[PDB]
RNA sequence: GGGAGAAGGCACGCUGAUAUGUAGGUGAGGCGACUUGCUCGUGGAGCUGAAAUCAGUCGAAGAUACCAGCUGGCUGCAACUGUUUAUUAAAAACACAGCACUGUGCAAACACGAAAGUGGACGUAUACGGUGUGACGCCUGCCCGGUGCCGGGAGGUUAAU
RNA sequence: UAGCUAGUAGGUGGGGUAACGGCUCACCUAGGCGACGAUCCCUAGCUGGUCUGAGAGGAUGACCAGCCACACUGGAACUGAGACACGGUCCAGACUCCUACGGGAGGCAGCAGUGGGGAAUAUUGCACAAUGGGCGCAAGCCUGAUGCAGCCAUGCCGCGUG
RNA sequence: CCCGCAGAAGAAGCACCGGCUAACUCCGUGCCAGCAGCCGCGGUAAUACGGAGGGUGCAAGCGUUAAUCGGAAUUACUGGGCGUAAAGCGCACGCAGGCGGUUUGUUAAGUCAGAUGUGAAAUCCCCGGGCUCAACCUGGGAACUGCAUCUGAUACUGGCAAGCUUGAGUCUCGUAGAGGGGGGUAGAAUUCCAGGUGUAGCGGUGAAAUGCGUAGAGAUCUGGAGGAAUACCGGUGGCGAAGGCGGCCCCCUGGACGAAGACUGACGCUCAGGUGCGAAAGCGUGGGGAGCAAACAGGAUUAGAUACCCUGGUAGUCCACGCCGUAAACGAUGUCGACUUGGAGGUUGUGCCCUUGAGGCGUGGCUUCCGGAGCUAACGCGUUAAGUCGACCGCCUGGGGAGUACGGCCGCAAGGUUAAAACUCAAAUGAAUUGACGGGGGCCCGCACAAGCGGUGGAGCAUGUGGUUUAAUUCGAUGCAACGCG
RNA sequence: GUUCCCGGGCCUUGUACACACCGCCCGUCACACCAUGGGAGUGGGUUGCAAAAGAAGUAGGUAGCUUAACCUUCGGGAGGGCGCUUACCACUUUGUGAUUCAUGACUGGGGUGAAGUCGUAACAAGGUAACCGUAGGGGAACCUGCGGUUGGAUCACCUCCU
RNA sequence: ACUAUGUUCACG
């Protein structure tokens, strides 16, 4: 406030951070892949939830969740990788895109085949 | 420490009318006298006197409709901290046209309807609804 | 304050020129004058003379000889200059400024001395002696059972007489 | 990022520039910029516009058009009306290159295309028929400029699928 | 582009269906598998998971991801705030800067009006036109919010000359005050020191103990030394910018307020950087040290007690000279000015009548409390505004990370100051409301306690549970409110 | 007989409780993961200063070697070209800083994680009111001193007064 | 006088 304020120091916009650091506005990016692993989330869920660190083509190093029932990722396997958070494993903010590359469609799907990448009957 | 003595003029009638008062007394000048005149002419105030020759008072006589004041809302625009200068087309009117904006133009003080009509802008003095 | 000559660089000879030797130093024959002078203040003839810049020029090399720092980084110990085993040890050892405890009221404590007397000191507690520690910065914790020291005086034991 | 700055800031005179100018010299003066942000650091081609918004604004600058900049990296000039010259020249460099080992090449940020990078983006097509461009009296020759074609639901829009 | 056959022939997916948000059932699964844009779904009757049917929405596309604006008045110029939600620097002085009472001039910088040039074309926009239609192309128009110059206008703002008196300041005269700085001295008390009296305790606590005492303490009296603090007066009293400031007396000294004049003639208000002051605790050096008292020791308490309680007790607390630069430095409320119903006090002035008897009306300063309009999310504030406006400054932008790191600046140090980011959460927060609770308060009541009386718990047996055993020892009840219970 | 123990009732008050005190909740310690500062250092990027360097070219100077037109006394003048040379200067070299990005034994805190350990600091007078500053102490919340704030509770137990 | 604690998610 104060107009003669705001002409010696103007309104300051608030620069908001990127929730998903894969840098230069990248739609999707390749991942080599790094310890296939189970994790518990938070309190009100409790599971074992099937998630992987990604060792990013750019340097980065993230883990990414594992979408739908059963998985062929293990130990290396290079994989794509979408934005998106879980809420409820705190630290996993990726996904990867099931059907891209290495991580196969899941098995027995219908309902919802483009998410889970899995082809017609 | 009284910056703006023109602002000073419109809380006093401001807050006379808020009080239901029916005179306001204050110290004079060219631009009150220009300004006291303009609001008069329409109709907000009901007359007013310039008493005094070396420390001169001027006090207005406000106006009262039903138990309702007259002036409804009448704020400073051109205060001192921002001048705000109109120009002819971009002048504005309160209220869509039914109250006034008194601003100082070349040809002396006036209302924004007259201005218009005159053909000159100016700097906006005070809204008056 | 330093470190620091940190590090590391570049320029250096000779010959002309600027300048028939320069700024500078320097002061004479003069001339005011002021008086009696080993005079004041001009005055600047000669001697003296850097340091530069510019242009040449020779050599492989110009601070050419003698003379005359090796430099930088990490780290222990001791703050520092100093002292020390004359004649195998120079140091981290001693000392040191600074710090604490402690004694000492002046015929001072203490020391040398059978003593007189001397130093301490022709000083007087902001002084003096002893002990430890060892600039400076941040600090210096618990234990008084044992050994010492200090204070207390009832009681026990206790010499000479 | 609080001080930067010695051709630095101005003068006189000489040279040089198509043109004026510390453009560049010699001397002279001691400035100049700086809190209305110099200097230093990071980022960035700029605009007409584009998208968004009630508007103010916010974001952005692919395609079409104007300006600038650059041409393997670092320099220099020559030629010319025009360049300190994408497919000139000369050095130097890194990397590919062929040789008879003496020495030579070479420059896709023109069009196709390859490897590599990437989430990701196309044919080693036809044609000067038009529209400009180049030279030439012209005819014409030349032209990956342009006009077509390929590819891709990448969009906008039409008709399907009775 | 036009006809010519041919035959529905070759030509439909994929999101979603718990709320936001258009659309529901059934099986499978059982906090698993999985979903998730936000809230959240799944623990054996899932509308949210997986499948199935059914629906809904788009359809040669559909969804997911990323990216920009929007909604976000969540950086607020149009258009937000800062008492308690995030947010008034601890408080002053003050240069640059922003703003400036009032009347004449006078320019024309701002401002306003007009005019001319330009603001490339495309794009956007509107009326047309052309492709079967559309997208697309396209004619004209408007626009290109601008910038320049040129001529005017003088209200306002500025510049510039005089003013002028309301602001602001000076002088005269008094009044009040723990304003300040320096120096004295007074009495009460506490402690220790010396002595007299005197005979077992004193001291302390919830209860004890450590501690002091037959060496004669405690108590009592006399004389003395110290140091620190000033009972009562003393108040919702006063003074100070804030921090803060209390015995009494002098020395120097700053301000405040009133009275009626005279003078100056806008000298003013704010203030980034900057400087000054700035409780307590610390820190340095030199003193001082009664009481008190971090640390520390012992004794209790306790499961433990590095605490609370007790007995001791050093730095410190005190003075001189420097440093520190912070506090819930608080009215949690920046400074200055104007304006807008009241009431009850306190405090300090000053005028007019009769002091005609501790009177009475008035008008000023400072101040405590309750309330009106109005404001506020509410609580509340309310002429000393958080009301109504103006000037300028400081600050805020979800909670954690963090007033932290790094770097600067300052500091002897302690640390202060300036001040991030990654990461992480969908909250954190304020006021008020209804309950419930409290080792909060009041008032009652009940075999609740007291006042009694007889029992259980000891024994043996009956019965019921737990357990253990068993082929089975069916099943249920399992704090009061299950256990001679169904 | 009503002070206390237990339960209940009404009123009032504080509350960070609403599964409503059998509530909530703080910090160490233990484990896992993530980002993050310090750290003997190490490996780059960019870049300041101080020099050395000097290829090509351009210009200035020219003892040397030349040489078509102009002038000519038919001798040669002029002028030019090469070579040499000086200046300007690129590559490159040396030293030393600055800054920035990676990385590093170990280490300091920070965040997150359904049912770990130790206590119970806070919210009620939270059982010693809480909190702010500061100093000392302590396994941990914290405790203690000094000053400050109310964002503390009860102020029918005293007893005696207006 | 002193006098500690109440595993997780849910049901409203
Ligand atoms: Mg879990
Ligand atoms: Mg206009
Ligand atoms: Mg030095
Ligand atoms: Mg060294
Ligand atoms: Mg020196
Ligand atoms: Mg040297
Ligand atoms: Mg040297
Ligand atoms: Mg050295
Ligand atoms: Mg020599
Ligand atoms: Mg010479
Ligand atoms: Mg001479
Ligand atoms: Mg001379
Ligand atoms: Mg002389
Ligand atoms: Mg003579
Ligand atoms: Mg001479
Ligand atoms: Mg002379
Ligand atoms: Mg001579
Ligand atoms: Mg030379
Ligand atoms: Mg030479
Ligand atoms: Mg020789
Ligand atoms: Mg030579
Ligand atoms: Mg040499
Ligand atoms: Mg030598
Ligand atoms: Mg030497
Ligand atoms: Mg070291
Ligand atoms: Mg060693
Ligand atoms: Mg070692
Ligand atoms: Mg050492
Ligand atoms: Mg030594
Ligand atoms: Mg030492
Ligand atoms: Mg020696
Ligand atoms: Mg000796
Ligand atoms: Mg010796
Ligand atoms: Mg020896
Ligand atoms: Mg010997
Ligand atoms: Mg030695
Ligand atoms: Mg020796
Ligand atoms: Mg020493
Ligand atoms: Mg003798
Ligand atoms: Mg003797
Ligand atoms: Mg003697
Ligand atoms: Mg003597
Ligand atoms: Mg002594
Ligand atoms: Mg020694
Ligand atoms: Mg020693
Ligand atoms: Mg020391
Ligand atoms: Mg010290
Ligand atoms: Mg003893
Ligand atoms: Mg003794
Ligand atoms: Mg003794
Ligand atoms: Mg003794
Ligand atoms: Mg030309
Ligand atoms: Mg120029
Ligand atoms: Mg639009
Ligand atoms: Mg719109
Ligand atoms: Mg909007
Ligand atoms: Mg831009
Ligand atoms: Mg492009
Ligand atoms: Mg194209
Ligand atoms: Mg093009
Ligand atoms: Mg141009
Ligand atoms: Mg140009
Ligand atoms: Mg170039
Ligand atoms: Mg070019
Ligand atoms: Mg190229
Ligand atoms: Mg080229
Ligand atoms: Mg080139
Ligand atoms: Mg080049
Ligand atoms: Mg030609
Ligand atoms: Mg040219
Ligand atoms: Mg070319
Ligand atoms: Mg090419
Ligand atoms: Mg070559
Ligand atoms: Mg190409
Ligand atoms: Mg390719
Ligand atoms: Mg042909
Ligand atoms: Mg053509
Ligand atoms: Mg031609
Ligand atoms: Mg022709
Ligand atoms: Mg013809
Ligand atoms: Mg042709
Ligand atoms: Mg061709
Ligand atoms: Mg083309
Ligand atoms: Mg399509
Ligand atoms: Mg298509
Ligand atoms: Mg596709
Ligand atoms: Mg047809
Ligand atoms: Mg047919
Ligand atoms: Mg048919
Ligand atoms: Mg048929
Ligand atoms: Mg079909
Ligand atoms: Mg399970
Ligand atoms: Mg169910
Ligand atoms: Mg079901
Ligand atoms: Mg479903
Ligand atoms: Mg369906
Ligand atoms: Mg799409
Ligand atoms: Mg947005
Ligand atoms: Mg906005
Ligand atoms: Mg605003
Ligand atoms: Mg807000
Ligand atoms: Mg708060
Ligand atoms: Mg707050
Ligand atoms: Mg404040
Ligand atoms: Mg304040
Ligand atoms: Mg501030
Ligand atoms: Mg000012
Ligand atoms: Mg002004
Ligand atoms: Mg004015
Ligand atoms: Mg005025
Ligand atoms: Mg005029
Ligand atoms: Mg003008
Ligand atoms: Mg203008
Ligand atoms: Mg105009
Ligand atoms: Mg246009
Ligand atoms: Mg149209
Ligand atoms: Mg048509
Ligand atoms: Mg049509
Ligand atoms: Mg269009
Ligand atoms: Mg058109
Ligand atoms: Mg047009
Ligand atoms: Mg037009
Ligand atoms: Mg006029
Ligand atoms: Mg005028
Ligand atoms: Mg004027
Ligand atoms: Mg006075
Ligand atoms: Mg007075
Ligand atoms: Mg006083
Ligand atoms: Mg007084
Ligand atoms: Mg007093
Ligand atoms: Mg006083
Ligand atoms: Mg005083
Ligand atoms: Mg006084
Ligand atoms: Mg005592
Ligand atoms: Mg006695
Ligand atoms: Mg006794
Ligand atoms: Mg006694
Ligand atoms: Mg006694
Ligand atoms: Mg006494
Ligand atoms: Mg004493
Ligand atoms: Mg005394
Ligand atoms: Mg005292
Ligand atoms: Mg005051
Ligand atoms: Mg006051
Ligand atoms: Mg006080
Ligand atoms: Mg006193
Ligand atoms: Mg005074
Ligand atoms: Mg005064
Ligand atoms: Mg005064
Ligand atoms: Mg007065
Ligand atoms: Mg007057
Ligand atoms: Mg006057
Ligand atoms: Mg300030
Ligand atoms: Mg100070
Ligand atoms: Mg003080
Ligand atoms: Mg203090
Ligand atoms: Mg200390
Ligand atoms: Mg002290
Ligand atoms: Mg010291
Ligand atoms: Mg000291
Ligand atoms: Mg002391
Ligand atoms: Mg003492
Ligand atoms: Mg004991
Ligand atoms: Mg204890
Ligand atoms: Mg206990
Ligand atoms: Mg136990
Ligand atoms: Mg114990
Ligand atoms: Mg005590
Ligand atoms: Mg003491
Ligand atoms: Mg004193
Ligand atoms: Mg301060
Ligand atoms: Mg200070
Ligand atoms: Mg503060
Ligand atoms: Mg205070
Ligand atoms: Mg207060
Ligand atoms: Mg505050
Ligand atoms: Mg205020
Ligand atoms: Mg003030
Ligand atoms: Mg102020
Ligand atoms: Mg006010
Ligand atoms: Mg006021
Ligand atoms: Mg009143
Ligand atoms: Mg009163
Ligand atoms: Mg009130
Ligand atoms: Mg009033
Ligand atoms: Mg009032
Ligand atoms: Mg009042
Ligand atoms: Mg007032
Ligand atoms: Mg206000
Ligand atoms: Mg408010
Ligand atoms: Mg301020
Ligand atoms: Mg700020
Ligand atoms: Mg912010
Ligand atoms: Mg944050
Ligand atoms: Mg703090
Ligand atoms: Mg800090
Ligand atoms: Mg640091
Ligand atoms: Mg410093
Ligand atoms: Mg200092
Ligand atoms: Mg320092
Ligand atoms: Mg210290
Ligand atoms: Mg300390
Ligand atoms: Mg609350
Ligand atoms: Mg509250
Ligand atoms: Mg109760
Ligand atoms: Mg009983
Ligand atoms: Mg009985
Ligand atoms: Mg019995
Ligand atoms: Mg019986
Ligand atoms: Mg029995
Ligand atoms: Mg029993
Ligand atoms: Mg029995
Ligand atoms: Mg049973
Ligand atoms: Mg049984
Ligand atoms: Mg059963
Ligand atoms: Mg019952
Ligand atoms: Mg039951
Ligand atoms: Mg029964
Ligand atoms: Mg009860
Ligand atoms: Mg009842
Ligand atoms: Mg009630
Ligand atoms: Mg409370
Ligand atoms: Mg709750
Ligand atoms: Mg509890
Ligand atoms: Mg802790
Ligand atoms: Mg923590
Ligand atoms: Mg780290
Ligand atoms: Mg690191
Ligand atoms: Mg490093
Ligand atoms: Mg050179
Ligand atoms: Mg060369
Ligand atoms: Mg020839
Ligand atoms: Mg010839
Ligand atoms: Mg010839
Ligand atoms: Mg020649
Ligand atoms: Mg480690
Ligand atoms: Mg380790
Ligand atoms: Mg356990
Ligand atoms: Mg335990
Ligand atoms: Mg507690
Ligand atoms: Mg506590
Ligand atoms: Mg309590
Ligand atoms: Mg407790
Ligand atoms: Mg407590
Ligand atoms: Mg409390
Ligand atoms: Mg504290
Ligand atoms: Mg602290
Ligand atoms: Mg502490
Ligand atoms: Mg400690
Ligand atoms: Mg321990
Ligand atoms: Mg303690
Ligand atoms: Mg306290
Ligand atoms: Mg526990």
């Amino acid at each position: 406030a104060t107009v003669n304020q705001l002409v010696r120091k103007p309104r300051a916009r608030k620069v908001a951070k990127s929730n998903v650091p894969a840098l230069e506005a990248c739609p999707q990016k390749r991942g080599v892949c790094t310890r296939v692993y189970t994790t518990t989330p938070k309190k009100p869920n409790s599971a074992l939830r099937k998630v992987c660190r990604v060792r990013l083509t750019n340097g980065f190093e993230v883990t990414s969740y594992i979408g739908g029932e059963g998985h062929n990722l293990q130990e290396h396997s290079v994989i794509l990788i979408r934005g998106g958070r879980v809420k409820d494993l705190p630290g996993v903010r990726y996904h990867t895109v099931r059907g891209a590359l290495d991580c196969s469609g899941v098995k027995d799907r219908k309902q919802a085949r483009s998410k889970y990448g899995v082809k017609r009957p | 420490s009284m910056q703006d003595p023109i602002a000073d003029m419109l809380t006093r009638i401001r807050n006379g009318q808020a009080a239901n008062k029916a005179a306001v007394t204050m110290p004079s000048s060219k631009l009150k006298v220009a300004i006291a005149n303009v609001l008069k002419e329409e109709g907000f105030i009901e007359d007013f006197k310039v008493e005094g020759d070396t420390k001169p008072e001027l006090e207005l006589t406000l106006k009262y409709f039903q138990g309702k004041a007259v002036v409804e809302s009448i704020q400073r625009v051109s205060r001192p901290g921002l001048r705000i200068y109109k120009r002819k087309d971009e002048l504005p009117k309160v209220m869509a046209g039914l109250g006034i904006a008194v601003v100082s133009t070349s040809k002396g003080v006036m209302t924004d309807r007259a201005a218009r009509q005159a053909g000159l802008g100016g700097e906006i003095i005070c809204y008056v609804a």
